[PDB]
């Protein structure tokens, strides 16, 4: 499960760095950037149910990879937050990503 | 279970290595630590090793004056010092690393944590 | 520092370091080698009870020792990380007195 985990490592990675992108349309001419996270989001629906539990069974054991590619435990753990508010955890994570897609 | 050896006696200068081996652990995909601890003082982290043990991370007082390496057949990893003085006279524990270590990407965090420490040896 | 803390109460113990990274904890019994007690803020390993508990908001890391005994005699470590310099800083530890 090797790919499985470096989509899950890529998969983190990306959704903490379109976090990190999209604070500036969330905040209130980045247009732009909200198709490109739409047509993102789109392919990542696609590439997961190409492929086809818990957080802190599942998603806390590719903490190693996903910060050694970003280096920011506090955006880790913001997300973490977020999806322990919003509340396998897969679904869970997308939907998040189709609830901030649409606003 | 960690045992070890390798304290003692030293006289300022080098050349004293300690040994630390690992039985009944998953050594191979476990980061690895040593920790020092002045007797009646607190903890202080001098080195770390990865599972790969391509990567290793060290104190601002005991880079390159220190080294450390790993051997994942038998289980047994070693410390060697140069340079000692007055104020590594500490007790050395050798800590096996928290977490999973996917591939080699291990560092001490407190988010795994140092889940195992060893009962260590003296050194004067 | 330290808290003189009577038995059977709650401790606060604070490290309040201003940049966030998960903290870790350890009970280093006298003359005996530390061990896990809390791991990602929240967490906790099998074979310690339920009554160490862990939190670390606005930037301050709080041990919530809920029933504090006489076997919780030790010092307790901040386990932080600087992802800057790539080197883990352990807290000063405070001596929690049990009376």
């Amino acid at each position: 499960h090797n790919f499985f985990e470096m989509w899950v490592t890529y998969l983190l990675t990306e959704t903490i760095t379109w976090k990190d992108k999209l604070k500036t349309c969330m905040n209130n001419e980045c247009n732009k950037n909200c198709v490109c996270f739409d047509k993102w989001v789109k392919q990542k629906e696609d590439e997961w149910n190409s492929i086809k539990g818990n957080i802190n069974i599942y998603f806390e054991s590719f903490f190693f990879h996903v910060m050694k590619k970003l280096n920011k435990e506090a955006k880790w753990n913001k997300l973490m937050d977020e999806l322990r508010n919003k509340i396998d955890a897969i679904e869970l994570l997308l939907e998040y990503l189709k609830e901030k897609s649409t606003i | 279970q960690l045992v070890e050896s390798g304290g003692g006696l030293a006289q300022p200068g080098g050349s004293l290595r300690l040994s630390c081996a690992a039985s009944g652990f998953t050594f191979r995909d476990h980061g690895m630590t040593w920790v020092r601890q002045v007797s009646g003082k607190g903890l202080e982290w001098l080195s770390y090793i990865t599972a790969g043990s391509k990567m290793s991370y060290y104190s601002d007082s005991v880079r390159g004056r220190f080294t450390i390496s790993r051997d994942n057949a038998k289980n047994s990893l070693y410390l060697q010092m140069n340079g000692l003085t007055d104020e590594d006279s500490a007790i050395y524990y050798c800590v096996k690393g928290g977490g999973n270590c996917p591939s080699d990407t291990c560092y001490p965090s407190g988010y795994f944590g140092l889940d195992v420490w060893g009962q260590g040896t003296t050194v004067t | 520092p330290s808290m003189s803390v009577s038995p059977g109460q709650t401790a606060m113990i604070t490290c309040s370091m201003n940049k966030y990274s998960y903290i870790s904890w350890y009970q280093q019994r006298p003359g005996q080698s530390p061990a896990l007690v809390i791991y990602q803020d929240t967490r906790r390993p099998s074979g310690i009870p339920e009554r160490f508990s862990g939190s670390n908001s606005e930037n301050t890391a709080i041990l919530t020792i809920t029933g504090t005994r006489d076997l919780d005699e030790a010092d307790y470590f901040c386990q932080g990380w600087d992802s800057n310099v790539k080197a883990v800083l352990f807290g000063g530890g405070t001596k929690l007195t049990v009376l």
